[PDB]
């Protein structure tokens, strides 16, 4: 454990598999250890900016929060995890990716994606592939979280700054549970429900309760867990999904119905929860995304009327159109995270009556263009939004007037 | 808690998740090699629940009231863990996410919350008339809500518009700020007694609140806070 | 017990039926209101005639 | 001081007090004043003028009826279009709005209701056992 | 017509001013970004050669 | 195949069935007295599948590229046999019996047939655009065919006639006569390069095929074959 | 009188539009200079940090 | 009433036309296609009655072909009889005789 594991792909035993020389280190951390405990922790306050508007606005993830990503087949769970990892380029957070039971080709593609975006400057990639023995897959997430706890307790020098915040992604805890079930059944341990051993809730819990947010007495560092669970035909009530759902603080449900309907992040806002909530958000996002949450809930209440909106009254059609524009806004391309200032500006433009003129199929394009505008014509607006994002009354007249002027200038000079 | 029960005190034990107690028992039984029962559960589920929730009784010396929180797997109330929990329950308080989305912190569904003690001869004769009529009015509102949302309140006749108004008033009136927890919408402490609840809901049920708009009843007190705020705002 | 999968598919189908019928009821109420407005607009001409 | 109730079979056109009106009657144009005797009138396709306080508004009618009472005048006309408007004859905006009124809206209604029925039937017979 | 033309011309002049402002700000941003990229590339190459020299 | 991979040659591997491999593993584990897993399957299902699949990779020396047939009983993709292989796939071709019974013998469903390599950065921008637009028009036709089931196509259509015609033409144009299908049909086989098929679908997508009826797209190669058939008929 | 006032208002509005355009362009030039200076300073600081970390 | 109780939609013969005489192959392709079309658009056959001319014709042809497949027990048909009947059905020679007489 330490600084030497940064940009290295390693075995669960710590041996490198990237072929870039031996791992340089001076300290070894044990695989299994007790969680920090009762008085060690602190309330989650610092946000983890995943870059996805829907996640960062509706399902906040904070430093020290265990947020499960639960989906089915190909819904973008690894895409969401990689987008979250890529968004920590200058956020002072060290990412860890475990990849239990995956392909060697899939892990190679993930590592290539990380290193083509510069993310390997702060990322550790543990790897226990499918061909490797079930023992390595069983000990992989614990090796990853041991490295994460080294980052949390001591910290590493990242970009010349001491970093004590770690974000760990267990990219398949369903595969980890499958590997441990194979281990237990080959040891002739008595099976339980779905042939999983009795200590399979214990299994993951030791792994996940180690992700903490320590107080200033114990260093102030944090370890953020992003477990990934693959369901079968959206069977949320299966054994391992219920175990991880009960353990984790919040859930991010990805639906194949939304994925095949064009929703690029296939996020189900209705059932997905983050019980940390507004404490894991910036004050700007807290002030802006409340109306987004309310309008999206209203649209989900009226989703059956979407194709019939031309035959309804004025207020219901207005609610349906607003919900459709907001849902089109949440669609994001892969490997394109957005900073918190860009998300706040876009959601302020959408929350106020500014996207009503632009039609629904262009909303996404509008967003992109607006960001380019804010990236070229008005960097001062982005800096102003980022500067007072922690203000309790975030829409101060200065930043409010600057953002309104930027939105009006963009809308007047563009046609859709 | 049984120590303080032995001193004659009235302890109120809280249990964070009795279903996780059930799951711990099931995992322990699986680890001991015992044969599984029902939905993969432990064979000793009934006895394990009995050895815990039969110590929660009203002894002649002292008493232990308890409040569990139950996780219902797959929303299946016939699942063996909720089935065995329900055998020992004396009251249920159902929280709904729909009520929570309407910014109602005590998101208690009065049409889904039951209690065995809700009897005329135990909690009071007026208790099992006020509670019964409040539940009837709320059930009428639940029946008429789809019609109101589809058509509107103009189609509703008399004795139904008034019923819907009173139902909305009580539904918004069930909310409390929980000013003891943090200070969200803080106000002077009330701790509304049972008799005060009965009197306030009998007052509103017998009219006396129709002039109040359906926005004052929010984090209010004992329907005297409601009229006090009504007089303060505009009267 | 046919199957968990088959009953789940039936549940999804009947839920889709419920959503479709709810949308039909809403648009039928809207069309009824519009038709009533048309009837009331036509009524003065018929009364004068 | 007579309120002109120009009403069509689909909608009421005008219900305001008018001090002077003409009428393209089948036996000669008749100008009705607020004191005119009771009268019944058949209107061929012509051009009625509303001259309330010197208004002089042309108003094209394509036939109908007129009942003149000593204190009110009602026109039961078949189809009417305003002669002057802004554009020549019928305004372009009127045709643009009516183009989406019974053509686009009706087509969207038919398509939406049909597709809802078809989805209901398709997911209906797949349920098999209730 | 004069009132309409005055309002339209004022709005068009403001829009053209903001377009020129956006153009010059974007040009300066591009120049600063390419200068920063040149500086960073030079620093990286010099760091590599200094690493070799100390190696 | 690994010998030909180690010689630098790009070798092709066809596993004619995967669920039979899973069944053989389950039978072997049951016969050996191993503890059953999941629904009576082998505990080493994931490990056995990984041991098989991880040897099929693209290396610096050579590359084993594989196609593996999987039979899903009914429509159950959650069975252990297709579920354990989903993690090892780069592309899935979903064959449907409904398309097969419509005489489209290469019964590939264009919808629900995904690929990781279908990216503009890999197969080119034109390939990605053509494939995405073909999937879009087929998705629109999936609802428009239901719509025209009761309301005839001539009754009302706002560009729906054109997109329905194009979608029928392209879903017939997906059908291709096979070299090994001469026994079933007698039609000689056709081979289309990857460039020619995307060029043909681009040509057919925007005009140039609206005059040729939906009978000359049935069993053809590229769009030039469809044309040659059309002007052979019109002689 | 309306025509005279309309012409006067047109001239006043176009003069004010020219003045506001000049002010907007000047503010844009100032912002562009400040942003370029801050980007160059950030690049220099990053280069110095790279020097120190390379040593 | 489907006495042989053949579920043609899910029943499969992997040998296919190779296990048929050439007469049966000639007279069975259209039968299989029409039955597939009927199975597809048989959802709009219980209560949806308007449809259009094409959908009603396809439904009714499928009904005639399904009624043609009903057989009594212990009464096998020779291959010549089967191909003659299928040629009669597939060449629109049964389009006038109503459905509840087809077997007869
Ligand atoms: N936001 C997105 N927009 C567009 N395409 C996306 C997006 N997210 C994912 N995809 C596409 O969907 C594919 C599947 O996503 P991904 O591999 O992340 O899913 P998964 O749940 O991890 O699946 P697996 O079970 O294969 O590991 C990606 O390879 C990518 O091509
Ligand atoms: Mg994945």
């Amino acid at each position: 454990v330490g600084q030497g594991l940064l940009g290295r792909v390693v075995n669960p035993l710590g041996q490198p598999i990237d072929g870039k020389g031996p791992i340089v280190y001076e300290k070894t951390r044990p695989i299994e250890r007790i969680a920090p405990g009762v008085i060690t922790r602190k309330s989650v306050d610092t946000p983890v900016q995943t870059g996805i508007i829907a996640i960062d606005a509706l399902i906040p993830i904070g430093r020290g929060q265990r947020e499960l990503i639960i989906g089915d087949r190909q819904t973008g769970k690894t895409a969401v995890a990689i987008d979250t990892i890529l968004n920590q380029k200058g956020q002072g957070m060290v990412c860890i990716y475990v990849a239990i039971g995956q392909r060697r080709a899939q892990v190679a593609q993930v590592v290539g994606t990380l290193e083509r975006f510069g993310a390997m400057e702060y990322t550790i990639v543990v790897s226990a592939t499918a061909s490797e023995s079930a023992a390595l897959q069983y000990i992989a997430p614990y090796a990853g979280c041991a490295m994460g706890e080294e980052i949390m307790e001591n910290g590493v020098m990242l970009n010349g700054q001491l970093v004590k915040d770690a974000l760990i992604v267990y990219d398949d805890l369903s595969k980890h549970a499958v590997a441990y079930r194979q281990v237990s059944l080959l040891l002739r341990r008595p099976p339980g429900r779905e042939a999983y051993p009795g200590d399979v809730f214990y299994l993951h819990s030791r792994l996940l309760e180690r992700a903490a947010r320590l107080n200033e007495e114990y260093g102030g560092g944090s370890l953020t867990a992003l477990p990934v669970i693959e369901t079968q035909a959206n069977d949320v009530s299966a054994y391992i999904p219920t175990n991880v759902i009960s353990i984790t603080d919040g859930q991010i449900y990805l639906e194949s119905d939304l994925f095949n309907a064009g929703q690029r992040p296939a996020l189900n806002v209705g059932i997905s929860v983050s019980r940390v909530g507004g404490a894991a958000q910036t004050r700007a996002m807290r002030a802006v995304a409340g109306k987004l949450k309310g309008e999206l809930a209203q649209f989900r209440d009226l989703a059956a009327f979407a194709q019939f909106a031309s035959d309804l009254d004025a207020t219901t059609k207005a609610q349906i159109e607003r919900g459709q524009r907001l849902q089109e806004l949440l669609k994001q391309p892969q490997y394109q995270p957005l900073p918190v200032e860009d998300q706040v500006a876009v959601l302020y433009a959408a929350t106020n009556n500014y996207l009503d003129d632009v039609p629904v199929p262009l909303i996404t394009k509008w967003r992109d263009d607006f960001l380019a505008f804010l990236r070229t014509a008005h960097p001062e607006v982005r800096k102003l939004i980022y500067d007072n994002r922690l203000d309790r009354k975030f829409p101060t007249p200065e930043v409010k007037e600057a953002l309104e002027a930027a939105i009006k200038e963009f809308k007047a000079t563009s046609n859709y | 808690a049984e120590y303080f029960r032995d001193e004659g005190r009235d302890i109120l034990l809280f249990i964070d998740n009795i279903f996780r107690f059930v799951q711990a028992g099931s995992e322990v039984s699986s680890l001991l090699g015992r044969m599984p029962s029902q939905v993969g559960y432990q064979p000793t589920l009934g006895t394990e629940m009995g050895e815990l929730q039969e110590r929660i009784t009203s002894t002649k010396r002292g008493s232990i009231t308890s409040m569990q929180a139950v996780y219902v797997p797959a929303d299946d109330y016939t699942d063996p863990a909720p089935a065995t929990v329900f055998s020992h329950l004396d009251a249920t308080i159902s929280l709904e996410r729909s009520i929570a989305e309407r910014a109602i912190f005590p998101a208690v569904d009065p049409l889904a919350s039951t209690s065995r003690i809700l009897d005329p001869n135990i909690v009071g004769e007026e208790h099992y008339r006020v509670a019964q009529e409040v539940k009837r009015v709320l059930q009428r509102y639940k029946d008429l809500k789809d019609i109101i949302a589809i058509l509107g309140m103009e189609e509703l006749s008399d004795e139904d518009k008034l019923t819907v108004q009173r139902a909305r008033k009580i539904e918004l009136f069930f909310s409390q700020p929980f000013t003891v927890a943090q200070q969200f919408t803080g106000r002077p402490g009330k701790y509304v007694p049972v008799k005060k609840t009965v009197e306030s809901f009998a007052r509103l049920l017998n009219g006396e609140g129709d002039h109040i708009p359906e926005s004052f009843f929010y984090m209010q007190g004992d329907f005297d806070d409601v009229l006090a705020a009504y007089e303060a705002s505009q009267k | 017990m046919p199957s968990s999968r088959e009953i789940k598919r039936r549940i999804r189908s009947v839920k889709n039926v419920a959503q479709i019928t709810r949308a039909m009821e809403m648009v039928s109420a809207s069309k009824m209101r519009r038709a009533q407005r048309n009837v009331l607009a036509t009524r003065p001409y018929a009364d004068r005639m | 001081p007579i309120h002109l109730e120009i009403v069509t079979a689909e909608r009421v056109i005008l219900s305001d007090d008018v001090d002077m009106i003409s009428a393209p009657t089948k036996d000669g144009r008749v100008g009705i004043l607020p004191r005119h005797a009771p009268l019944m009138t058949i209107l061929e396709p012509g051009e009625l003028d509303i001259i309330k306080n010197g208004e002089r508004t042309p108003f094209a009618v394509s036939g109908g009826f007129m009942e003149v009472l000593p204190h009110r005048v009602t026109i039961l006309a078949d189809t009417v279009e305003r002669a002057d408007e802004i554009d020549e004859a019928r305004a372009e905006q009127a045709r643009a709005e009516a183009e989406a009124r019974r053509r686009e809206a009706q087509s969207e209604r038919d398509m939406a209701l049909a597709e809802a029925k078809l989805r209901k039937e398709m997911v209906r017979l797949r349920v098999a056992q209730l | 017509e004069q009132l309409a033309n005055a309002r339209r011309d004022y709005e068009a002049e403001i829009a053209r001013a903001r377009q020129e402002a956006a153009k010059i700000v974007a040009q300066a941003q591009e120049r600063a970004k390419q200068q920063e990229a040149e500086i960073i590339a030079q620093a990286r190459r010099e760091a590599e050669r200094l690493k070799e020299e100390a190696r």
